[PDB]
RNA sequence: AGCCAGGAUGUUGGCUUAGAAGCAGCCAUCAUUUAAAGAAAGCGUAAUAGCUCACUGGUCGAGUCGGCCUGCGCGGAAGA
RNA sequence: UCCUCCUAAAGAGUAACGGAGGAGCACGAAGGUUGGCUAAUCCUGGUCGGACAUCAGGAGGUUAGUGCAAUGGCAUAAGCC
RNA sequence: GCUCAACGGAUAAAAGGUACUCCGGGGAUAACAGGCUGAUACCGCCCAAGAGUUCAUAUCGACGGCGGUGUUUGGCACCUCGAUGUCGGCUCAUCACAUCCUGGGGCUGAAGUAGGUCCCAAGGGUAUGGCUGUUCGCCAUUUAAAGUGGUACGCGAGCUG
RNA sequence: AUGUAAA
RNA sequence: CGCGGGGUGGAGCAGCCUGGUAGCUCGUCGGGCUCAUAACCCGAAGGUCGUCGGUUCAAAUCCGGCCCCCGCAACCA
């Protein structure tokens, strides 16, 4: 999973969580586009 | 192909006779200047070793344009001369062999990045002599090329970057040294490959200037002019030759 | 690289940043690259941030470049103690007021230009912004 | 390569207007001539303007463009 | 915003005849039936086929979608 | 050692192995007075003559010149005869 | 009559070596170190052309930029010249994780093994010989690994030289 | 000073 | 860019210091001599002194500006 400091939606299926307060980029589509803290 | 439209080296040397063959070598020059101004095709001469009684020993020879390599490819070989020897006094017949080597351009795409993030930079200690610095202060670079393999150590001056730019100089020396190295490696031995030892024996062509008749070996051709030959206009001999080269 | 021909010094005074932008509004085009933040340019940031813009906006339109650095920043080799001399002339900036025009561009639809300012901005170090050429 | 630099021949305006000078002093000590002699007020080959009576100096912008023009007033 | 629907017949279209055919690149980016359909934004095929969105219906039934200015915060922020 | 611009913060002054440059002369005239005149750079025309000899006309204005490297000044000319 | 140009001119008249040195001193001033900063070095991130059968983002990444550390070279001399013994080696270790292995996981251009990259985790371990005084490096053979650094780039009132 | 090689 | 040496036939040198004249050698071309090659002899071309501004009756020269080539550029006891 990636692990950048800036998150920007890759796909039209990215969705934006706050969890733990760890922004989150989730992907039900492709796994690729998980990511980790921004 | 890319080749076929390159410009071309032209290396007339002469064999067997070196009195005799250095005049064919100067009519050789003749016949390709005949068959270049032909086609409108610039001449220079890059370098010229004279002879005894006349013509050249060696010529090197640049020929610019469109299509000279893909058009004159089939010219690296030997050249018999059967003729009444200008030089005989007495007037008997002989074999006067000269060697044509055709290179292609190559053009010189040198000096390649340092890529310093390929570079592999071990700054320790020195060994040697004279002072305290040599104790606690580092004062030797060695510095390793990962994919050519080339270990530049230096061990000079006090201060770092004034051997670092003495290292990366060093880099530099041994890299172009050794590529020009594998550059001129490659044109020896695509150079013994054409040009032969230099005798009379058969390699390609032909000549019979008593006889009125020059025989190919490359494709037979069995042609009797040698005075619209002798002044330009050689693309029959070349044609079927290309004509029965494109077959395979 | 821009780099000035033949000018009257080598070597001039650091000099300090202050002073407002006189560059406001934008002449030239329809919209503009408009800066925010006070800093200093070198010639290569904007030889890099033409090169990330001019090609995602294509071989049609016009783009203009509204500043000029002239103004010699020099360097001292390393391991060299202070003082002994000026250093040699190594590089060129371009002191950018807050609120100053650096690229214009015309032709293009406005989202083209909304994305390749931002490739612009991300290219330079100061925060610009997004304007356009109001009529009079 | 560089370093030299003159001594400074203390230039400028010595006596401003509305002091009173004696007759002999020196005005203004200037390069060239950016002012000029007016009434009472003589010239030397240094262009140094000096008083020529005891008056009060007064400083003036005659002429077709614009000089300056030194006159001292016998007050 | 979710939910069962639609999202067409020639388009195997002329193109470099091996194929690019709604979706490599060319340009044209028509027009009908019309509650609605871009001769197409994406996925997938040698090209098809197929799958979604554009958009339009219906159940539903109250406010919602996208930008500007800032205040305080979040992360980037890891040493002996 | 000395001179000129900045550094130098609008009187004077002001430091750094700071940034640019020069001088260790010359002049019997290039000095004094009197009298008279205004260049540089372009355009047109003309035998040699051609981008530039010189002259005539026009624009232009002190960008010319001031022995000398730079600053200030100069037509009432300090420039020229 | 002085380029007495060291030009307010010590004589009219004067170059060098001291590791054989010696004295009065100085941290007013250097070397080793500690201190401040981080041009340089190492590492992390922003943007994105492009490499990758398609496909920037599996892994890389030009042109550019922003930050962290005080581990290299640096800069200034703040402390030391009425004395702070430093390089390498032997013994003894301590601490941080920017993790070499073991451990738990995510992506993959991960069929399985063997892999590439990344997050958390310092509890434990983290070579043997030749050369060179050498740290380091190469070679030979193991290992699961042959980690990076700080501690006066550790440790001579513990030891050689 | 010299002037190779095919009766 | 900073410093030094310069820019003289196709090439290398005089000649610059110290001004009043373009010179020498090697080379190129052509012709004799030999049957020829090598050697020797003769003739021709070639540069305005890298270029430009000033002093001078006169700049290849003296001075300065520009262009080009080569070499030198921080050590270290």
């Amino acid at each position: 999973m990636k692990v950048r400091a800036s998150v920007k939606k890759l796909c039209r299926n990215c969705k934006i969580v706050k969890r733990d307060g760890v922004i989150r980029v989730i992907c039900s589509a492709e796994p690729k586009h998980k990511q980790r803290q921004g | 192909d890319p080749d076929d439209e390159r410009n071309a080296f032209l290396e007339v040397r002469a064999g067997t006779g070196g009195d005799e063959a250095a005049l064919f070598a100067g009519d050789l020059f003749r016949m390709y200047s005949r068959y270049a101004e032909a086609r409108r095709w610039r001449v220079e001469i890059m370098s010229a070793s004279e002879g005894e009684h006349g013509g050249y020993k060696e010529i090197i020879a640049k020929i610019c344009g469109d299509g000279v390599y893909g058009r004159l490819k089939f010219e690296s070989g030997g050249h018999r001369v059967q003729r009444v020897p200008a030089t005989e006094s007495q007037g008997r017949i002989h074999t006067s062999a000269c060697t044509v080597a055709v290179m292609p351009e190559l053009p010189d795409a040198e000096l390649p990045d340092i890529n310093p993030a390929d570079l592999r930079i071990d700054t320790f200690r020195s060994s040697g002599a004279g002072a305290q610095h040599v104790n606690t202060t580092d004062s030797a670079i060695r510095i390793t090329h990962l994919p050519t393999g080339i270990v530049v150590e230096c061990q000079d001056e006090r201060s770092q970057h004034k051997n670092k730019a003495k290292a990366l100089s060093v880099l530099g020396a041994r890299i172009h040294a050794a590529e020009m190295a594998k550059r001129q490696q490659a044109e020896a031995s695509t150079r013994r490959n054409l040009l032969g030892s230099g005798d009379r024996s058969d390699r390609n062509r032909t000549y019979n200037f008593p006889q009125g008749r020059v025989t190919d070996h490359r494709i037979n051709l069995t042609l009797y002019r040698l005075d619209e030959v002798m002044e330009g206009k050689l693309d029959m001999l070349i044609e079927p030759i290309i004509q029965e080269h494109q077959a395979d | 690289m821009l780099q000035p021909k033949r000018t009257k010094f080598r070597k001039m005074h650091k000099g300090r940043n202050r002073g407002l932008a006189q560059g406001t509004d934008v002449s030239f085009g329809s919209f503009g690259l408009k800066a925010v933040g006070r800093g200093r340019l070198t010639a290569r940031q904007i030889e890099a941030a033409r090169r990330a813009m001019t090609r995602a906006v294509k071989r049609q339109g016009k783009i203009w470049i509204r500043v000029f650095p002239d103004k010699p920043i020099t360097e001292k080799p390393l391991a060299v103690r202070m003082g002994k001399g000026k250093g040699n002339v190594e590089y060129w900036v371009a002191l950018i007021q807050p609120g100053k025009v650096l690229y214009e561009m015309d032709g293009v639809p406005e989202e083209l230009a909304r994305e390749a300012f931002k490739l612009a901005a991300a290219k330079l170090p100061i925060k610009t912004t997004f304007v356009t050429k109001t009529v009079m | 390569r560089n370093g030299r630099d003159s001594e400074a021949k203390r230039l400028g305006v010595k006596r401003f207007g509305g002091e009173s000078v004696l007759a002999g002093s020196i005005i203004v000590r200037q390069r060239g001539t950016k002012f000029h002699a007016g009434a009472n007020v003589g010239c030397g080959r240094d262009h140094t303007l000096f008083a020529k009576a005891d008056g009060k100096v007064k400083f003036e912008v005659k002429g077709p463009k614009n000089r300056k023009f030194i006159s001292i007033e016998a007050e």
